């Protein structure tokens, strides 16, 4: 979205939580990895858990239905 | 059987053969004027910015195209310069009566008419032509570095005129008196420098062949007597195809040896016949040039026949049919020969040719593609500059009169008509096409220009005229962009009937069919 | 046949010149990549090299054919540069398209991109316009046949092949008289050899060897016979060739030529020259009789071989066997055939420490392609090293220089009121396509990789600092070594620009169709 | 003539090399489905090939992508063995790698660095699992076995592998310091055995010795001899031409007769009774042959010269003129030992030794050849279990392993490439795919898992995919040497990224 190879920036930040990193992540702000300070650029856990809860589910729960069936 | 057909059908058809072949030339001629690619043959590929050449080239389908070429032709003969206009004028005239034939209208007069508009101006041509010999300088080799300046400015280099004009002017002098490609024929070089040239008013050998050594062969001859030979000496030479059995006995070295041999007096044929710079057409050989470089009898083979030619028409000397020359003028004589390398070529260079009526080029382009445009200028210039010298009655060049006289011709339109303002409106117009399609196959603008040049036609003027390169108002004889008067004579007379002629044909008869 | 004129003539132009420059595009440099490219023969050639595209490039569209043509050009003399300036044609090329879509006439396009060109070659003057001797200029040259050398795959652990060059040119032609000597340069080529087998041999080096090993193996300082004699059957151009079948001809014959060439033998051994080369040579049975002479002696010659065995030693030229006399002795420094530690390679070495008019630069290799790999290497390598050796004039590559002639091409553009005004500038966008191939090959994006060298040269102004070239993560030219003779640049650009120029003043096409040959 | 661009050069490319890397597939890893070779183009033939370079040639090359692979595994199995199969498979499984990288439109430069780099760093990773099985000789001679255990694998062998096993281990014993290839002679035969191989005691020999001559000699000392005649002599008196009629075409024969006669005496000058002339002769001449006292045996091998050329202390030369020329060749007993309904001079009375001639009696020559490779590459990889004592863990236990840092590593080590040396990581994976699947175990618990149970140390713990199990590498024997797992990835390493990288195919 922000227009920017992902895979080295990915790898690049790979790179870091391959070797584990906290306070680097990438940043499409600048377009590039910067800084994780909790800048604004580190953001609430509570969405993400939330998220990170919901769609986690919603694949392996519809994936219960390949067995849908229709009235149509 | 036998095809046939007439009237408009056929001569529209007539007038539509025609108009498809001028559009060939069309924006071609010029610096800014277009060039032509023309691939006729598959491996076949042709590039020329003169029609006549690509007349030849290209295939004539019609009447009209066969009809067209030597018009076109006939103006190239003339200054060298001038088919592709031509071309254009022909038919010009043939899309301002497609309004007369889609009337049908056409009383005959329409040719006969535009004769004596043809007459008006190559008349006029000559009036407002002025010599240029007597007139400029007391000199008259200035007045030809001028044309060669203007003639060597109008479709490359003007870098290198200043420089090349002067030398223009003395291949002309030793070209007239003869008036020949071949003697100023140029050698092309590359590589020593980029992008220049030099006059060498002796001939010169771009090939020759020497082995067995070079540096130890002797390259130069401060008096050479030029064999100008067609001969060849092969590796063995042979008399016989067989006679008995390659291995056998005594038959074995009794070939060799003697296969040597025959070589020899061929070998020594050449060396006692005076020559000691050898030129043979056909290559000498490697164990000729063993034997050669052996003699140090400097040799040469894979020879030019016009380095032949140009050393004969130079030294007055001959190519020879036979090994030994008795004579100094069948032989090829001077009084310095050198192989010397203008950027590290092997030359055989001849001055001290007694008629030396052969002026060389050595010329260096820009790139591998950008060298033929450069010489053509050279090659033009002399055939104007020349053509100045011939006729020295010279106008302004660049169709400075034309506007004028298309003024000066439908004036007549005005004075003319019962009809034919028509006529002489038409006729007047159709001059003004050839640089205004140079003003516009550079891509400028002409009715813009050229109506300003008639602005000042008005005022009476005629010379004026544009700088195809500026592509501007101007005087072109002011300017000094310069042709004779009979160029712009010839070209009217020579479209004229060409658009007169087939305009007389309604019909044409194809016995063979089609 | 048709005519084809104006933006169809032009589209013409258009593919193939385009179309060709994209392969090469990405085939340019090192990280340029490579092609397998195979014929109706059944052959296969994996190329990155554009030259060798072109030439392995059979392709219609004559002016593809005009490429093959013009890297040859700056191929000789240049070196290096062969596919660059086919990809920047079609670089200037589409670049011209859309001025014409614009309505800039196709004479206007032409010549804003040529003048433009004049400041870059102009421009280009500013980089590095050094003059050296050879021996300095081993060092530039080195550091450049690294790239030349390198950009043909494997310069690595080679100054064998960097450094004879620094003596090719050198021994064969002057540093000032500039004259393209790589025809006196011999560059040859075996198989069998290795890359790190690279010679330089001053002299010519004949395959064929002695006899007999029996036979002394170094013949003294020259005395070369010079001999054009059979024998063996001289291929002699007077008879009805037969063999004999009988038995009774098979005694008559063998006591014949017993007696000929051991007193041709002999009268070479009186010749008093104790090496007989023989361009027409040896068969077995003169052998046993040059054995049984004792007198080292050569085989089967190549016809002008012994010729040049004559003027790349200076040697005095012996003709015949009917001319002999004792007087004339071809010019060996020591005769020997030589197994370079590759015994499978055996040449003799004419070795010239006294007359030496064809230089050898004898490189090896595994295989075909390897030596040539090797050989348009140690080419090219001496090539661009000519040009250093005899002008070492140097402009860093990929990009640094095109942003630096872009530059000033572009405001200088705008600064002529000409329509050309923006042909000029337009000019200086085509550059890009430079470092932008090159971005790709090195795998890198382009369009900021390049800006790079635009904010180097916006600072630097010069090709000092780059892109990668070699892809090392190192973004430099002078300091990557990445060296380009100034003159190439020079030469590369004027060759383009020109040539296309015709392209673009041929607008008139006759052809059946768009593209021909 | 035709210039092509990327998508299809790289899309032939991958086609090819792919078509062709699974065509021994299921025969690859242990064996899954086997490779059926029908010839149905040049001949009408039922063929069973499980050898890259068998089926290369057979199937059309001439793709020329398929003519990298064709050549680069070619190649490989011809220097470190068994390494068409391998290499023909291995770059068919990088193709799809960058493939989708290609698709993914991924710089070409960076899959080739990468993998080139990872093929480093799993050889590396590779070097290390590598263990020496060689450190004792006796336990080397059980390195030589396991080693040669994993090259003998796969193929179609009825009882052959177990001399060849012995042999190419007994080939490096005796010669101390590389294997025999060459003082092992190859003798592939059809006797009275359907399966055989065995030692042959000198060279045995094939004809039918009749008429007078003696069939047996005693107390051979063999001149050694290249130069003979067949139906006629090479001497001055060789040639004759004569026929000026019909009658002439009947006798111009009989005068042949003439020719053999006079060398049959030429023998008796140098009065030497065993002289080998190895061309042929046939029963009337073995009629002529047996007057004189000197006899010309015919066909002597020049290999089994060779082979008699080392032991004996003699020499192995061409053409010949007198007995010292070249060193007389010297056996024990030359004697003609039937095989079935057909005799066979048997050069005997040497045994081995410097060389060895190894006789294989099959049933058919096919499972002759078959072996030949089993053994011709389990000699090589037993002189690499030479100087390399090192045996890394077969049933691609390294290639899992070899994908395990790399993997790790492309994470970490490249922070972009890992694109390329993930896919590294990641094909290397493919061949215990193709197998485990085929072994009907679920790959996807192996490649990985097994993977990080050796590529986290149980390397003995492995591919024992004929059980579809886990297996262990040294308890089953299957490794092989460390440089038989190296060079076949170099080969298969630029295999594949040659056609990656190109770009274009010209065409005359």
């Amino acid at each position: 979205n922000a227009g920017y190879d992902s895979a080295d920036l990915v790898a690049q930040l790979r790179a870091a939580h391959s070797e584990g990193n906290t306070t680097a992540g990438l940043d499409m702000r600048e377009g590039t990895i910067g800084d994780m300070a909790i800048l604004g650029i580190t953001e609430s856990f509570q969405v993400k858990r939330q998220v990170l809860l919901s769609a986690a589910e919603a694949a392996e729960v519809i994936l219960r239905v390949d067995n849908i069936i229709k009235a149509a | 059987g036998t095809d046939s057909s007439q009237g408009i059908p056929q001569l529209v058809s007539n007038i539509s053969a025609c108009q498809v072949i001028a559009e060939a030339v069309r924006t071609t001629l010029g610096p800014r004027g277009m060039d032509k690619l023309i691939v006729d043959g598959r491996g076949k590929a042709t590039i020329s910015n003169d029609g006549a050449t690509i007349l030849k080239l290209l295939d004539v389908v019609h009447p009209a195209a066969k009809t067209l070429v030597d018009i076109a032709k006939s103006q190239d003969a003339e200054v060298g310069d001038g088919t592709t206009s031509v071309t254009l004028l022909a038919a010009e005239f043939l899309k301002q009566v497609k309004p007369y034939v889609e009337e049908g209208l056409h009383p005959q007069i329409i040719i006969r008419a535009f004769r004596t508009a043809t007459q008006l101006a190559v008349n006029k041509i000559k009036e407002i032509a002025v010599t240029v010999k007597k007139a400029d300088k007391v000199e008259q080799r200035k007045l030809l570095e001028k044309c060669a300046m203007t003639a060597l400015s109008s479709k490359l280099i003007s870098q290198q005129k200043a420089f090349f004009a002067k030398m223009v002017v003395d291949a002309v002098m030793m070209l007239d008196d003869l008036l020949q490609l071949k003697m100023i024929g140029i050698k092309k070089v590359q590589g020593g420098a980029l992008e220049d040239s030099q006059l060498v008013a002796g001939v010169a050998f771009k090939k020759t062949f020497s082995y067995a050594g070079f540096e130890m062969q002797p390259k130069k001859y401060h008096n050479p007597k030029i064999a100008l030979l067609n001969v060849e000496l092969e590796l063995k030479a042979e008399k016989d195809n067989a006679e008995i059995r390659v291995h056998t006995v005594e038959d074995y070295q009794a070939i060799v040896d003697a296969e040597w041999n025959i070589l020899y007096d061929k070998l020594e044929k050449i060396h006692h016949s005076g020559a000691k710079v050898v030129l043979s057409k056909l290559p000498i050989g490697d164990v000729a040039t063993q034997y050669f470089a052996d003699r140090d009898m400097f040799c040469a083979g894979r020879v030019p026949e016009e380095d032949l030619k140009r050393t004969m028409m130079a030294c007055g000397g001959s190519i020879q049919t036979s090994v030994n020359a008795l004579s100094a003028d069948v032989l090829g004589r001077c009084q310095v020969f050198e192989e010397t390398q203008i950027g590290g070529e092997r030359y055989n260079f001849f001055t001290g040719c007694p008629k030396a009526k052969t002026c060389t080029f050595i010329l260096r382009g820009g790139a591998e593609q950008f060298m033929e445009e450069t010489e053509r200028s050279l090659h033009d210039a002399i055939m104007i500059v020349r053509r100045a010298i011939k006729n020295d009655s010279v106008v302004a060049g660049g169709g400075a009169i034309e506007m004028e006289l298309s003024k000066y011709l439908r004036d007549y339109s005005r004075t003319i008509p019962g009809k034919q303002q028509l006529l002489i409106g038409a006729y007047a117009k159709a001059l003004e096409i050839i640089p205004r399609q140079l003003c516009d196959n550079a891509g400028f603008d002409a009715t813009n220009i050229l109506n300003k040049l008639r602005a000042r036609h008005a005022q009476g003027g005629t010379w004026y005229g544009v700088d195809i390169n500026n592509e501007d108002i101007a005087d072109n004889f002011e300017a000094f962009v310069w042709e004779p008067a009979m160029v712009r004579i010839n070209a009217l007379t020579a479209a004229s009937e060409a658009a007169c002629l087939i305009v007389s044909v309604d019909e044409t008869i194809k016995n063979p069919r089609s | 046949k048709s005519r084809l004129m104006g933006l169809e003539a032009l589209k013409s132009h258009i593919m193939a010149a385009k179309a060709v420059a994209n392969t090469m595009r990405t085939s340019l440099g090192p990280n340029g990549l490579d092609k397998m490219m195979v014929d109706k023969d059944g052959d296969v050639t994996v190329t990155n090299d554009g030259a060798t595209i072109l030439s392995m490039m059979d392709v219609d569209h004559q002016i593809a054919k005009l490429m093959v043509e013009l890297s040859k050009s700056q191929d000789d003399e240049i070196g290096d540069g062969t596919t660059g300036v086919v990809v920047l044609a079609g670089a200037l090329l589409e670049e011209a398209e859309q001025l014409l879509d614009r309505g800039i006439h196709p004479i206007r396009i032409a010549d804003g991109y040529e003048q433009a060109a004049r400041v870059a070659i102009e421009h280009l003057d500013k980089i590095s316009d050094s003059v050296l001797v050879d021996i300095k200029d081993t060092e530039p040259l080195i550091q450049t046949a690294k790239t030349t050398l390198g950009s043909k795959v494997v310069n690595s652990c080679h100054r064998q092949m960097a450094e004879i060059a620094v003596n090719a040119v050198l021994t064969v032609a002057d540093m000032e008289r500039r004259d393209v000597d790589f025809e006196l340069i011999k560059v040859e080529g075996k198989v069998g050899g290795r890359l790190e087998d690279t010679k330089l041999i001053k002299g010519v080096i004949v395959d064929k060897d002695f006899s007999h090993p029996q036979m002394p193996k170094k013949v003294e300082d020259a005395k070369i016979a010079i001999l054009t004699c059979p024998f063996e059957p001289p291929k002699p151009k007077t008879k009805h060739k037969l063999d004999v079948t009988s038995v009774e001809d098979y005694k008559a014959l063998q006591k014949y030529e017993k007696e000929k060439f051991e007193e041709m033998i002999q009268q070479i051994k009186e010749t008093g020259a104790n090496l007989a080369i023989c361009q027409w040579g040896f068969d077995d049975e003169a052998n046993h009789l040059l054995l049984q002479n004792n007198l080292p002696a050569v085989r089967w010659v190549g016809g002008p071989e012994i010729e040049l065995i004559a003027i790349a030693t200076g040697g005095r030229i012996v003709p015949r066997f009917s001319e002999l006399t004792a007087e004339k002795l071809g010019f060996a420094g020591l005769v020997q055939e030589i197994s370079f530690g590759t015994t499978k390679d055996k040449m003799l070495v004419i070795e010239q420490c006294k007359n030496s008019r064809a230089v050898t630069i004898f490189i090896r290799g595994g295989n075909k392609m390897i030596i040539e790999e090797a050989k348009r290497s140690l080419h090219d390598a001496l090539c661009v090293i000519r040009n250093l050796i005899r002008d070492n004039r140097v402009v860093y590559g990929g990009g640094a220089a095109e942003i630096s002639c872009a530059l000033a091409v572009s405001q200088e553009a705008d600064k002529c009121p000409t329509l050309e005004q923006y042909a000029m500038r337009a000019f200086a966008d085509a550059l890009e396509v430079i470092p932008m191939a090159l971005s790709e090959n090195s795998g890198m994006n382009p369009i900021q990789t390049m800006t790079e060298v635009r904010a180097r040269q916006v600072k630097e102004m010069n090709p000092a600092l780059g892109i990668d070239c070699l892809h090392k993560g190192t973004n430099d030219m002078k300091q990557q070594h990445v060296i380009e003779t100034l003159i190439g640049k020079k030469q590369q650009i004027s060759l383009a620009t020109q040539m296309v120029r015709m392209i673009l003043k041929i607008d008139d096409i006759r052809k059946p169709g768009e593209s021909e040959e | 003539a035709d210039e092509e661009r990327a998508e299809t050069a790289r899309l032939t490319s991958f086609i090819g090399a792919i078509a062709i890397g699974d065509l021994v597939k299921s025969t690859l890893g242990p064996k899954g489905m086997d490779k059926i070779l029908l010839s149905s183009g040049r001949d009408a033939s039922l063929m069973v090939t499980n050898d890259g370079a068998t089926i290369l040639k057979n199937i059309g090359v001439d793709n020329p992508a398929a003519k990298v692979l064709v050549d680069m595994s070619r190649v490989q199995d011809d220097e470190v063995g068994d390494g068409t199969t391998s290499v023909t498979v291995l770059a068919a499984e990088l193709l799809r790698e960058a493939e989708s990288l290609i698709a993914k439109k991924i710089h070409p430069q960076t899959i080739i660095a990468g993998w080139r780099e990872a093929t480093k760093a799993a050889r590396e990773a590779l070097l290390s699992s590598a263990v020496d099985h060689g450190s004792d000789e006796v336990k080397f001679r059980q390195d030589l076995m396991n080693i040669a255990g994993t090259t003998l694998s796969s193929k179609l062998l009825t009882h052959h592998k177990d001399h060849f096993t012995k042999l190419a281990v007994e080939a490096v014993l005796r010669l101390k310091g590389s294997g025999n290839l060459e003082a092992i002679h190859i003798i592939k035969k059809l006797g009275g055995s359907l399966a055989d191989s065995y030692l042959d005691e000198g060279f045995l020999l094939d004809k039918k010795i009749g008429v007078n001559q003696p069939k047996r000699i005693e107390n051979a000392k063999i001149l050694i001899a290249n130069t003979g005649m067949d139906t006629d002599k090479i001497k001055i008196f060789g040639s004759r031409v004569r026929v000026d009629s019909t009658a002439k075409v009947a006798e111009i024969e009989h005068a042949e007769k003439e020719k053999m006669k006079e060398k049959v005496e030429r023998i008796l000058k140098h009065g030497i009774n065993c002289f080998i002339n190895r061309q042929l002769i046939y029963n009337y001449p073995e009629q002529l042959f047996g007057a004189a006292g000197v006899m010309a045996i015919e066909h002597a091998d020049f290999a089994g010269v060779e082979r008699l050329a080392l032991v004996t202390g003699g020499e192995i030369a061409s053409t010949f003129d007198h007995p010292e020329l070249v060193k007389l060749g010297s056996c024990k007993l030359i004697e003609e030992v039937m095989i079935g309904e057909d005799k066979l001079i048997h050069f005997s009375g040497v045994a081995l030794g410097e060389a060895c001639t190894i006789v294989l009696r099959g049933a058919t020559q096919q499972i002759l050849d078959e072996a030949e490779r089993s053994l011709h590459d389990a000699l090589c990889v037993l002189a690499q279990t030479v100087k390399d004592s090192r045996t890394v863990y077969g049933g691609g236990c390294s290639e899992m392993l070899m994908a395990h840092a790399v993997t790790q590593l492309a994470n970490r080590t490249p922070g972009k490439e890992a694109v390329a040396m993930e896919s590294y990581a990641k094909a290397l994976r493919m061949l215990p795919t193709i197998i485990a699947d085929n072994a009907g175990y679920d790959s996807a618990d192996l490649v990985a898992q097994l993977r990080a149970a050796h590529s986290e140390g149980n390397t003995t713990a492995g591919l024992d995919m004929r059980e579809g199990t886990i297996g262990d590498m040294a308890i089953l024997g299957i490794t092989e040497s460390f440089q038989v797992k190296r060079q076949v990835l170099l080969s298969a390493a630029e295999a594949a990224e040659v056609i990656l990288r190109v770009d274009n195919i010209i065409k005359a």
